[PDB]
């Protein structure tokens, strides 16, 4: 990569009016002992007792390419959802100029892995200058916190090695 | 001429003065060749669809 | 509707998916608000739903149309059923691909 800068996207403090942008920690992800979550994400959950339809834009005005990286979670039961997002039947939609995916969270109790039933999928596009990306979602969206500009160079590949630099 | 292949095989309005004869032996675009989907979205499996096309 | 290929070759059908950008839109266009799309045939078999969202203009739109396509074998089927969303083929494609060639992309001249 020629050129990298981390960005928030959508500003922690001033985007989420009416959802929970504080509780989304998790003991699968401690830091320092303390329950915690990804840095560039946000997991947010219901505000009370109430997850409204949630709707947020973001428009490429960065000249060049903007990575942005989303996650979906899957609660393991029917009771963890409500616990998280209070709505039963939820969606999250992801759309651009060249992205569009509906998403359904799909309920199950998965084996335990670092503690957790429920499962997180991961997603990343690629926006170009200028366009917008859309999030819609009435739950179970894993929101975009910080979001990278870059400018992609060549093809190098990834060294696997414990040589030291 | 103008069109690509998505444009062309969809009927893109701008590619229907184009003549297709029954049979050709590879495609050719010209790299200003943008007339495609007019109507925005997802070409699936496009690229496999235009090597199913090329001859 | 469904379509028996009786052209002694393979058929290529193509179709669209339309993903308006609004429920007034999907409602506009098609009535129902809950619709969906579904094309088989003996080898391929796919349920579609359409995905309600505002995208960013292109082209002036803000919703979407995906764009699928199929090869029916010579004597084969393929049904489509939908309740909306369903950009249907009005022409098909009976053809008879040889080998493998490529796409040349060149302002050279025929």
């Amino acid at each position: 990569v020629s050129s990298f800068e981390r960005f928030e996207i959508f500003p922690k403090t001033s985007s989420w009016p009416n959802h929970d942008s504080n509780k989304g920690v998790t003991a699968a992800c401690p830091h320092a002992g303390a329950k915690s979550f990804y840095k560039n994400l946000i997991w947010l959950v219901k505000k009370g007792n109430s997850y409204p339809k949630l709707s947020k834009s973001y428009i490429n005005d960065k000249g060049k390419e903007v990575l942005v990286l989303w996650g979906i979670h899957h609660p393991s039961t029917s009771a963890d959802q409500q616990s998280l997002y209070q709505n039963a039947d939820t969606y999250v939609f992801v759309g651009s100029s060249r992205y569009s995916k509906k998403f359904k969270p799909e309920i199950a109790i998965r084996p335990k892995v670092r503690d957790q039933e429920g499962r997180m999928n991961y997603y990343w596009t690629l926006v170009e200058p200028g366009d917008k990306i859309t999030f819609e979602a009435t739950g179970n969206l894993v929101v975009p916190r910080y979001a990278f500009a870059m400018e992609r160079n060549a093809g190098s590949g990834i060294i696997i090695s414990d040589t030291p630099v | 001429g103008k069109c690509n292949i998505a444009g062309w095989i969809l009927g893109n309005p701008e590619c229907e003065s184009l003549s297709t004869a029954s049979s050709w032996s590879y495609i050719v675009e010209t790299p200003s060749s943008d007339n495609g989907t007019c109507y925005p979205g997802d070409f699936i499996d496009y690229e496999e669809l235009r090597e199913q096309l090329s001859s």
